[PDB]
This record gives structure tokens, C-alpha cells and sequence, in this order.
């Protein structure tokens, strides 16, 4: 999540991914990819990252409530 | 009974003239 | 941006090499492919639905998607 | 008894087939063998000119030279800072280029696509005539101002929410003139570096120098713009400078000529009240939340390619609806849609629309701080 | 509700072949009520463009009896309160005054030829109001060229149509994208400074002249006839050397024509003019690029 402040954070990797949106979606638009993306958090993502086309889904993973643990166990 | 027969002197010369578009061709490829 | 064979005295572009190969990204191409069936997935199988439904099927049939004429995810 | 006339006429049409093909491109190949003489002529640039033959440049790997031209060089354009091919042996000058370009402008300035036009929003005539008066007028007649004579206005802001399609318009402007975009996503100037984000305004600004009829088109001003508080910090007074080639490269010595630039910001708070001056930038515009033709109009064009029938209320939607870009409208159909692939109804039905509604009218619970009034 | 405007609409259709306007006091309330409900898409706007239809069958019994032009006044104060309740704010429900209005100018077509000329403009002052203020129409703009027309043949053009042109020339060229009828609007200011006899209004009015352009692809000859009123623009008071683009569209016309004497005052006119413009580099050009025609060595006038 992006900053207005002085002498810390980052302003450059936002352009490896606005590049990758750039790159990949609008420069002639070819349905030949699909981005998968396995967030631990969310809360640290831009809202410019998950809008309604740069990722569609918001797909949780909940907690193995006890037998996905003896299942994955 | 003669358009064959200028025809077939332009074929000779059709034969000439391709294997002068094989020595423009490859006698040129070769240099 | 790319890598050619020119001729020491002509410096003409003489050919085109087979060697851009890129560096990383070519080795990032995971080729060998380890197995995991749907099996070992236990507790998320809503989210292998879901899953499929979004991902799978755009790659298999667009058809599925644009007879009925609006768009993949 | 006329067959061998089509015997020898198809061989003959065959055989000048073949020899074209062939001896084409031994033609084409003994071009090739006389560009086995071409030399690779030399990148270099004028460094400054000394005399009518005497050229004071530089090779661009390494040491300086002092050449000339060839005869018919144009001696006149060579100015310096522009680029030169020169000889490899003699190393006489043979040829200048554009000057440079400086690919960062490539990979957004004709990444800009074609558009539907003004069409495509609704709601807005005000806005597009008006900023129709303000932008298009001093490229189809600028005269009428001379008529009058006071010189054109420069450039304006557009604001509002977030999102209602100021990039939109703008993409619907880069339909309408359809000629020379520049078009910067404006954030990604700062890259590690002091003067480099100068640099590349520079080059930018040089570029629009060169070009007559230039857009310019910023978005996300407040990455780029900011406030100028009391120094104490160490990475946005990098963005006083840059702020400061605005503040000088908006207006320079020499006016801009047919370089217009569109500013969208979604915050006009925080600029500088030094930009917010007129002249630079003439008036600050308010886009809204889409009206109800506006949702309307826009859902119906996003409502277009849809397999629908004789069922669509669209006040369903629209009512059930309290304002929603078109982008938002692109989620309802689209998502709608997305229930039409539910239990696969090849068709379209109603009744999935107003379940778009419920999703997204649903996932408005997030955000919050809807404006930011300038000045 | 749909059925709610289904039973109005269906069940007071019957009343306009016998009685007085009285069910229309019962229908103010009704279509105000309606509108106020008001169906947000395609519902109450077509049964309410339906119930002023059959409001137009009352006009067709009130308006077409004795022009009270009262009964109409108040039919467009009812028409002033409804479009005082809901807000329409590009928001879609107008077709209760797309074909109502549009009816309206309908009737002042069966109007012009039987009404005398103030209760017309009572109607005109009203859809003034009504067009200008609800949501500017593209047909109606075009009845409006044809109801300030109408303004104008109430007087036959004097000063102050040509001001009730003047008001409307450029107002409705950005609003609404026309290349054909508006042209043939902005044709009629001219004759609408002639007859006030200002040639630099008619400079400024070709202004607005030039601020259209591409005027060719619009019908198959509409501006091959134009080129009389762009003649007609600068013909008598036109200059010397101003003139050569004026002096040609005389000639474009008979074009078409294989005529031997308007198109050969085609030729004496796109011919007699270099006597009129002075010493040019554009004149001992021209005189050898006009020079070609067969038919213009024939006059001794030429060879003089
Ligand atoms: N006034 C309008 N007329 C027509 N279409 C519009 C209008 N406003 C928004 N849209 C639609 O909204 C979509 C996005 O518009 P745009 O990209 O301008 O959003 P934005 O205003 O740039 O938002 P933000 O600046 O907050 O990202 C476009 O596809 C466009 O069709």
C-alpha cells in the first residue's frame, strides 16, 4: 500500500506490475493468459491491484477445522 | 497450323531462358 | 533488442541467432511437472469448484463462455 | 489439332513462374551480394558546429572528432545535440537521424489504443463541450482566437470520485483527435535516482517540443504533484523538484505551441497551490457519480453484446443501483453474465442482473472517503 | 403500476368521443399520480406517453374546436407540474413527452393551415420552455427550425427574427450532430441580413458559415444547390480578389447541367471575374487552368 511520506518505502516495484497488467491486458487484448496469485495477507495489496479485472476473485482459505488436519496430517 | 510453332520456339526459348533463370539463379547463388 | 551475427569487416546483419534463450525466466518454466491429483486437496473442494469453474474451463472451452457472449474471468 | 499450344503455353507460364520466383530473388540476393560492400556507418552526434565544414562531434563509445558532411547533408538542420551517421574510414559525416528518443516514451505513448468517441459516456455535454471549447479549438482553429486575438487557454484538471472514468474520457479524446498522445501513467518517474525523473520530463517536454499537435495526458497527480510542507523529510522534496520542473516546464521561456495537457487527479487537495494557478492549468472540472441516462445509456451500451430477450427491467438494475461507473456497469453485466453461466443459461435472464446488484451493491461496504473538493 | 395505468389507460379512452374535458380534471391528478409513482424504466413512461395520447384525442376535441388556447394553458401548466414533481435528471422517462410533444408539433402541422397566429405562439412559448428546458430533443430541434420558421412566416423575416435566429444558430450544433437540416437552417440567416442589408453581419453569419464543414456526403445534390446561397453570400457586395473560391461555385453547379446558357454563364462568370481581381500571381495561372473548356473559345468576348 502506496505512501505519501519522505526518506522511506518504495517507489519502484508498483512498475513490475502495473507493467505486468500493462503489458499483459489492453496491448491487444488476447484471452491467452490466466493469473493466478497466492496471497498470505491481502491487506498490504494496492486497490489498484484487485479491482474487478486485474484479479476477479477473492478466493479465502479458511482454517483445516480438524479433519483436513488428520486428512493432510 | 503455325501459332505452335512460334509458341514452341518461345518454349525452347522458354527452356533457355529458365535455365538462364537458373544460371542468373545458381551460377549467381554460387558466387 | 536482439542478438545477431554480423560480419567483422561488412558489418552487415548476417543472421539471427537460436541462443536468446533468456536468462531466469526460461529457467523459471517449471518442465518437470511433479504430480498432485485432486486427492491430496481436503477441505477446499468448494474452492477446487469454483477453482475449475474459473480457471479450467477458459483454457478448454471459450465457447462455454462466448455462445453465451459476455466474457472469461 | 491445337494442343501444343497450351502444351507449350503452360510449360512456358510455368517455367516464367519459376524463372520470376527464382531470378527474383537471385536479383534480390545479388542486391544482397552488392551489400556485401555496405559499410556500417557510425553512430555519433554533434557535439557543436565549428565552421560551414567544420563539425565538432562526438562517437558515442568514446572519443571526438572534428568532420564534414558529404555534399548534400543540409548543413542547416544539423543542430547540436542531434545524431549522425558518419563514415567508418573517412568518418565524414553521412547522414543525422531523428535525434534520440529515449524508449521509456515508447512503451507509453503508442500504447495508447484507438477508441470508440464521446458516444460511449453520457451525461457529461456539458463537460464535453466545454472542455471540447478549452482543448479542440486551437488545433482546428486557432485563428478565431487571433480573430479575437488573446492567446488560447492551456490546460485543465478533471476530479471527482475515483474511478468514473476520467481515464475513459480521456481514451474517448484519444479517439476524437486521434493524432499525437502522449500519455503518462504518471508515478512511475521516481526510480531510485535524483534528476533522472528530470530527465525524462526533459525528453518528454523536448519530445512535445518537436511534435506540433502534442496531448499530454497525466493521471495520479498526487504521486508526482504533492504539497510542499517544511523539510524535514528526505524523498518528496525529490517531488519538489520534480514539482519544480512542472513548475517552470509548464510554462518555460517558450510557451508550449499545440501541446495541450489533460490532468485527472482523484485527489485535488494536496497539488500545490502554486500549480493550482490559472494559466497553467485554466479550471478545475467535477466529474460525478453517474446519472441515471448515465448508468442507463452506459449499461445499455455495456448491455450490447448480451443474448438477452424481451425480460431486461433495467430499473431493477438502475433503481436497485445508486450510482456506478462504467466500469461498475462492466461488473454488473459482466457479473450478471457470470450467473447466466451459472446453471448455463446459454440466453441471458433478468434476473441475474439484479443478483449483480446484490454482489456488488454488497461489496460497496469497503470503501468510503467518496470525494475531494479542490480549493 | 403497469396495471394501474393499464386500468386508466385502458378504461379512459372511451370517454373522449362524448364528454366535455371533465374526465381530463380527471386524469390531471391521474397522470400527475402516475408520474408521481412513475414505473423507472419502460413502464409508465409508454402508458403515460399512452394517456397523453389519448390527451391529444382531447386536444383533438378541445384544442381543434374553438383555439381557447386556455384549455391549453392549462394543459401545459398540468404539463408545467408534472414536469416540476420528478426530477428527470438524465434519467429516463421522457417518452411522455417524446411522442406527446412531437404529436403536439403534429398538430400545429394540422395548425399552421387553420390557426390564426396567437394561440400558436402560446404553443410555441409554451415548447420553448418544454424543449429548452426538458432534456434538448433532436426533432424537435428541427421542429424547432420549423416552429421559429413559423415565427419568421408570421412576419415574413424582419430584424427581429433575424435576433431570433441570431439566439439560435450555434446553440444546438454540439448537443446534438447534424449535417443536413440545421444546414439548411444556417442557409436562412442570410436572406435575414440581406433584408436587413448588413454585409458584415453577414460576414459574421459566414463566420457561423465556415464553422461547418464537410459539407459534401450529406444528400446526392443538397450542396451543389447550396453553392447558390454560398454565391449568394458575397455575389453584388462581394470584393476583387476575395472572390475566386466565390467566383468558382457558380461554375460547380451547372456541372450537372448540359445546359448552353446558365451553364454558360457558368463559364462567363467563373471567366469575368479575373477582371475584376487584380494582378496576380493566381491570375496568369488560372486564366490558362479555366483555358480548356470547349465551349468557351466561343465567345468573341472571350477572345477579347
Ligand atoms: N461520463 C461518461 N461517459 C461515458 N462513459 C463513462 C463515463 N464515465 C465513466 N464511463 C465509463 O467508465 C469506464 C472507466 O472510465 P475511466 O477510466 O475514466 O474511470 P476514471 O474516471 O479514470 O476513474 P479513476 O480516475 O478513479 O481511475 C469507461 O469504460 C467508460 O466507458
Amino acid at each position: 500500500k502506496r505512501f505519501d511520506s519522505e526518506k522511506a518505502g518504495d517507489r519502484e516495484v508498483q512498475r513490475t506490475m502495473l507493467e505486468l497488467l500493462n503489458q499483459l491486458d489492453g496491448f491487444q487484448p488476447n484471452t491467452q493468459v490466466k493469473v493466478i496469485a497466492a496471497t498470505n495477507r491481502v491487506d498490504i495489496l494496492d486497490p489498484a491491484l484487485l479491482r474487478s479485472g486485474r484479479l476477479d476473485r477473492k478466493i479465502e482459505f479458511p482454517m483445516p477445522n480438524e479433519e483436513a488436519r488428520a486428512r493432510i496430517m | 497450323r503455325t501459332r505452335l510453332l512460334d509458341s514452341e520456339i518461345k518454349i525452347m526459348k522458354s527452356e533457355v531462358l529458365r535455365v538462364t533463370h537458373e544460371l542468373q539463379a545458381m551460377k549467381d547463388k554460387i558466387k | 533488442g536482439d542478438l545477431v551475427g554480423v560480419n567483422k569487416d561488412s558489418y552487415l546483419i548476417l543472421e539471427t541467432l537460436p541462443t536468446e534463450y533468456d536468462s531466469r525466466v526460461k529457467a523459471m518454466e517449471v518442465d518437470e511437472r511433479p504430480t498432485e491429483q485432486y486427492s491430496d486437496i481436503g477441505g477446499l473442494d468448494k474452492q477446487i469448484q469454483e477453482l475449475v469453474e474459473a480457471i479450467v474451463l477458459p483454457m478448454n472451452h471459450k465457447e462455454k463462455f462466448e455462445n453465451l457472449g459476455i466474457q472469461p474471468p | 489439332k491445337l494442343l501444343e499450344h497450351k502444351e507449350i503455353d503452360g510449360r512456358l507460364k510455368e517455367l516464367r513462374e519459376q524463372l520470376k520466383e527464382l531470378t527474383k530473388q537471385y536479383e534480390k540476393s545479388e542486391n544482397d551480394l552488392k551489400a556485401l560492400q555496405s559499410v556500417g556507418q557510425i553512430v555519433g552526434e554533434v557535439l557543436k558546429q565549428l565552421t560551414e565544414e567544420k563539425f565538432i562531434v562526438k562517437a558515442t563509445n568514446g572519443p571526438r572528432y572534428v568532420v564534414g558532411c558529404r555534399r548534400q547533408l543540409d548543413k542547416s538542420k544539423l543542430k547540436p545535440g542531434t545524431r549522425v551517421a558518419l563514415d567508418m574510414t573517412t568518418l565524414t559525416i553521412m547522414r543525422y537521424l531523428p535525434r534520440e528518443v529515449d524508449p521509456l516514451v515508447y512503451n507509453m505513448s503508442h500504447e495508447d489504443p484507438g477508441n470508440v468517441s464521446y458516444s460511449e459516456i453520457g451525461g457529461l455535454s456539458e463537460q464535453i463541450r466545454e472542455l471540447r471549447e478549452v482543448i479542440e479549438l486551437p488545433l482546428t482553429n486557432p485563428e478565431l482566437f487571433q480573430r479575437v486575438g488573446i492567446i488560447p487557454p492551456k490546460g485543465c484538471l478533471l476530479y471527482g470520485p475515483p474511478g468514473t472514468g476520467k481515464t475513459l474520457l480521456a481514451r474517448a479524446v484519444a479517439s476524437q483527435l486521434d493524432c499525437n498522445f502522449l500519455k503518462v501513467v504518471s508515478s512511475s518517474i521516481v526510480d531510485k535516482y535524483i534528476g533522472e525523473s528530470a530527465r525524462l520530463i526533459r525528453e518528454m517536454f523536448n519530445y512535445a517540443r518537436d511534435h506540433q499537435p502534442c496531448i499530454i495526458f497525466m493521471d495520479e497527480i498526487d504521486a508526482i504533484g504533492g504539497r510542499r510542507f517544511s523539510e524535514g523529510t528526505s524523498a518528496d522534496r525529490e517531488i519538489q523538484r520534480t514539482l519544480m520542473e512542472l513548475l517552470n516546464q509548464m510554462d518555460g521561456f517558450d510557451t508550449l505551441h499545440r501541446v495541450k495537457m489533460i490532468m485527472a487527479t482523484n485527489r485535488p487537495d494536496t497539488l500545490d497551490p502554486a500549480l493550482l494557478r490559472p494559466g497553467r492549468l485554466d479550471r478545475k472540472i467535477h466529474i460525478d457519480l453517474p446519472n441515471e441516462q448515465a448508468r442507463l445509456d452506459i449499461l445499455k451500451i455495456h448491455a450490447g453484446p448480451i443474448t438477452k430477450h424481451g425480460e431486461i427491467d433495467y430499473e431493477a438494475i438502475v433503481k436497485l443501483s445508486d450510482g456506478f461507473n462504467g466500469a461498475d456497469l462492466r461488473n454488473v453485466c459482466t457479473e450478471a453474465g457470470m450467473f447466466a453461466i451459472r446453471a448455463d443459461h446459454d440466453f441471458v435472464v433478468q434476473e441475474d442482473f439484479m443478483k449483480a446488484v446484490r454482489k456488488v451493491a454488497d461489496s460497496k461496504k469497503l470503501e468510503s472517503k467518496l470525494d475531494y473538493k479542490p480549493v | 403500476m403497469a396495471d394501474g395505468g393499464s386500468e386508466r389507460a385502458d378504461g379512459r379512452i372511451v370517454k373522449m368521443e362524448v364528454d366535455y374535458s371533465a374526465t381530463v380534471d380527471q386524469r390531471l391528478p391521474e397522470c400527475a399520480k402516475l408520474a408521481k409513482e412513475g414505473r423507472l424504466q419502460e413502464v409508465i413512461e409508454t402508458l403515460l406517453s399512452l394517456e397523453k395520447q389519448t390527451r391529444t384525442a382531447s386536444d383533438m376535441v378541445s384544442t381543434s374546436r374553438i383555439l381557447v388556447a386556455v384549455v391549453k394553458m392549462c394543459y401545459e401548466a398540468k404539463e408545467w407540474d408534472l414536469l416540476n414533481e420528478n426530477i428527470m435528471l438524465l434519467s429516463k422517462r421522457r417518452s411522455q413527452l417524446k411522442q406527446a410533444v412531437a404529436k403536439m408539433v403534429q398538430q400545429c402541422c394540422t395548425y399552421v393551415e387553420e390557426i390564426t397566429d396567437l394561440p400558436i405562439k402560446l404553443r410555441l412559448i409554451d415548447t420553448l420552455r418544454m424543449v429548452t428546458e426538458g432534456k434538448i430533443y433532436v426533432e424537435i430541434e428541427r421542429a424547432r427550425l420549423t416552429k421559429t420558421l413559423a415565427t419568421i412566416k408570421e412576419q415574413n423575416g424582419d430584424v427581429k427574427e433575424a435576433a431570433s435566429i441570431l439566439q439560435e444558430l450555434q446553440v444546438e450544433t454540439y448537443g446534438s450532430m447534424e449535417k443536413k437540416e440545421r444546414v439548411e437552417f444556417i442557409l436562412e440567416q442570410m436572406r435575414l441580413c440581406l433584408a436587413v442589408k448588413d454585409y458584415i453581419r453577414t460576414q459574421i453569419i459566414s463566420k457561423k458559415i465556415n464553422t461547418k464543414f464537410f459539407q459534401e456526403e450529406n444528400t446526392e445534390k443538397l450542396k451543389l444547390k447550396y453553392y447558390n446561397l454560398m454565391i449568394q453570400l458575397d455575389q453584388h457586395e462581394g470584393s476583387y480578389l476575395s472572390i475566386c473560391k466565390h467566383y468558382r461555385a457558380i461554375y460547380d453547379t451547372p456541372c450537372i447541367q448540359a445546359e448552353s446558357e446558365k451553364w454558360q454563364q457558368a463559364l462567363k462568370s467563373v471567366v469575368l471575374y479575373v477582371i475584376l481581381a487584380p494582378f496576380d500571381n493566381e491570375q496568369s495561372d488560372l486564366v490558362h487552368r479555366i483555358s480548356g473548356d470547349k465551349k468557351l473559345e466561343e465567345i468573341p468576348k472571350y477572345k477579347d
